């Protein structure tokens, strides 16, 4: 009977960083889904196992979504079956992910003159992630796989921050992510279409 | 690690057809748009087609259209590009895409919207 | 499975209203693109109205424009089908039909209204006008 | 892969001093020449300077020569660049790259002259 | 007598990537000078060694390696690289030795119609260990069973370059000789001149 | 480890010449550069003579240039020394000193005629010259 509320995670004040990402779980509401495709700013807009313009006509028992920061040349990496640092020690997608991808450009907000360091990603782990795991972990990393502790040599910190400037290309500038996942379990659906 | 491999490929004479394939090892490309880029000598790679994950959608450069048609079996886990009434100006070595079905027409030119990218085939008319 | 019953057909005179129901049993009709399909003695199985799976597209048969809508209700696993001015022509077993949504967006347009497609059948209520 | 990591970046005032470094921290960079390169914003990456695998020649570009300079530790496994004396002209992202060791000096200008290339720091000088 | 470097470079046949062939170089002086062609060599990449140093070096043994990938793929001949060339076909260890040599072979390797005699490999059940080669020529399946080609998750592992003589620097055919120098604590075979 | 064993030193009047040898038992001398030092009664450790693993660079201290020359045998392990228009000054104890190839080729130039850099040294050979 409710609205799905699309707008507190698109327009969230403050999104997580990528290492940490964040899933909130949409259900028992009607999604309009144009809320979405009307708006102008979204950069990247493509899904995966379904058509956007089709959304609206459908039913799913659950939709999830997550939200982080990359940088621009970090939004490619988002993706099923994609490489990369962000990709494989960060979030992942499974190669059969039915969703959508949706990222737009935020150096107004997120962005600084004196440079923002606050949003990390994960550069240093044992093992790639599987599909939609986290890693929140802070422990000291060492190739030997020992612990160690961090001002040892070999020793490093595995979570390395973002260096947005209000100066830099897109490449760098940052982007709010949102991932929507769509699921279909033999249980009655809770999101459907506008009417 | 997604690895397109293009198929297909080679020399014709003007007016004539060809087909091209490609498609990934165990890599289920049934959610994925798949596409076709070209890469003319002396000139920068540009779009050819693409087509939806269930084909409800498919597009053409005007270059192209009417000549290629783009197609897909899932099963197969393959695209074709189906080329007919060949001209010496189509003659380039042809890239297989996959990537996400864009809501807007991003699949259009704009590569790096692709994920992937295979390796390349040559096609030759005279 | 989806399993389909269809209810509600009943004799009427013409210039009346009937509603149509179609719950399905078994399997949640939330993820199925419905139609609605009447046969008739010497009358081909005609589409007459389809709705997509949420009800945001609909399309209703020519000869049942104006006077027929279709509704649904997924919390109560039911397609509903409102026929208004019934005309004698209209008598006709109304079946309603299934298919997976994401079979049914594969096509363009609205839902299908194809006897072809729709291949989960209920076993239809008889209207007599 | 190899992942080339830069550190100590920030923002410095016109005049001052500030050392970076670049690490691979599980890949040793013993046998490798290493380098810097930098990115102004609105222009294309230009090269600041390299030092080849036992430091017995480096070179620098003919606008950091002098005031910055490139040094290694192998035991560290670690490059630095200390950057004296900068001008608001200094403003970039800073990439670390690494590659095999040239017979030729100019074959030391990005692409297949340098294998690997770190994502780069952001240094800026108000 | 010289080391016969000529019978490596400036050949005749070179082999596929996959099926690289090995030269084994001992007993003889070895003058470098003759690879000191900048403008030749598109690629003169040396890793623990310099190359305007060689002949000043002396070393136990000296191997040469020869193949032929595409221009594009010219890059992934280089220790720890990924790629369907440096991962499957010719793999370099990160302590590497040695110096890496290509020069483009277009007016000999790619012809008019188009040169598909050079392959590569392009699936295989695990990385290759480094100077580890593969010649099989078996049907791949991702699941690892035999299968016959025809079938349909059954795919050949070798596929071919195109070389043709219209194309862009990318994809014009580039001969590759790398060149390992071992310190082997035995006497020293190969020395520079005088 | 390698050892080096100086040999060929010798009574000598003003004009004549000498040649002094420099073996290596045990390790392989092939791998190392080699330099010849010389030290005057009295005086610090002087470079006279160098040269690289193959030979191919050599160099010669300036008061040597033009009469001292310097070869090697790397299949007998030996490094040579060739002496000429012997003066009294030439007197002194002549050393030879291998420095490992890759170290040596970190400095730059022919090779290292510097004591300080080699490291590794023999007993020496005594050279006197009459007046
Ligand atoms: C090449 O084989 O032939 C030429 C004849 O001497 C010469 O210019 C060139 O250097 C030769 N290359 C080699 C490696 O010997
Ligand atoms: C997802 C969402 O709610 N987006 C809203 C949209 O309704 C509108 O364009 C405006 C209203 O304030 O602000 C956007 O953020």
């Amino acid at each position: 009977t409710n609205l799905c509320p699309f707008g507190e995670v698109f327009n969230a004040t403050k999104f997580p960083s990528v290492y940490a990402w964040e899933r909130k779980k949409i259900s028992n509401c009607v999604a309009d889904y144009s809320v979405l495709y009307n708006s102008t700013f979204f950069s990247t807009f493509k899904c995966y196992g379904v058509s956007a313009t089709k959304l609206n006509d459908l039913c799913f028992s659950n939709v999830y979504a997550d939200s982080f920061v990359v940088k621009g040349d970090d939004v490619r990496q988002i993706a099923p079956g994609q490489t990369g640092v962000i990709a494989d020690y960060n979030y992942k997608l499974p190669d059969d992910f039915m969703g959508c991808v949706l990222a737009w450009n935020t150096r107004n907000i997120d962005a600084t003159s004196t440079g923002n360091h606050n949003y990390k990603y994960r550069y240093l782990r044992h093992g790639k992630l599987r599909p939609f795991e986290r890693d929140i972990s802070n422990v000291p990393f060492s190739p030997d796989g020992k612990p160690c502790t961090p001002p040892a040599l070999n020793c490093y910190w595995p979570l390395n921050d973002y260096g947005f400037y209000t100066t830099t290309g897109i490449g760098y500038q940052p982007y709010r992510v949102v991932v929507l996942s769509f699921e279909l379990l033999n249980a009655p659906a809770t999101v459907c279409g506008p009417k | 690690q997604v690895q397109l491999v293009e198929s297909g490929g080679g020399l014709v004479q003007a007016g004539g057809s060809l087909r091209l394939s490609c498609t990934a090892p165990g890599r289920t490309l049934k959610n994925f748009a798949l596409g076709w880029f070209r890469q003319i000598p002396g000139k920068e790679r540009e779009f050819v087609a693409a087509i939806t994950f269930n084909a409800d959608s498919s597009y053409y450069s005007d270059t192209v259209k009417g000549r290629f048609t783009i197609s897909r079996d899932n099963a197969k886990n393959t695209v074709y590009l189906q080329m007919n009434s060949l001209k010496p100006e189509d003659t380039a070595v042809y890239y297989c895409v996959a990537g996400g079905n864009h809501y807007d027409s991003a699949r259009y030119f704009s590569e790096r919207e692709w994920d992937y990218l295979g390796r390349g085939t040559q096609v030759t008319v005279s | 499975q989806v399993q389909l019953v269809e209810s509600g057909g009943d004799l009427v005179q013409p210039g009346g209203s009937l509603k149509l129901s179609c719950v399905a049993s078994e399997g949640f009709l939330a993820y199925y693109y419905v139609g609605w399909f009447r046969q008739a003695p010497g009358k081909e199985r005609e589409g007459v109205a389809c709705t997509s799976s949420s009800g945001y597209s609909t399309d209703i048969a020519d000869p049942a424009k104006g006077r027929f809508s279709i509704d649904r209700d997924n919390a109560k696993n039911t397609v509903y089908l409102q026929m208004n001015i019934l005309k004698p022509e209209d008598t006709a077993v109304y079946f309603c039909a299934a298919i997976d949504q994401m079979t049914a967006v594969r096509s363009q347009g609205p839902c299908s209204m194809t006897p072809n497609d729709y291949h989960d059948w209920g076993q239809g209520t008889q209207v007599t006008v």
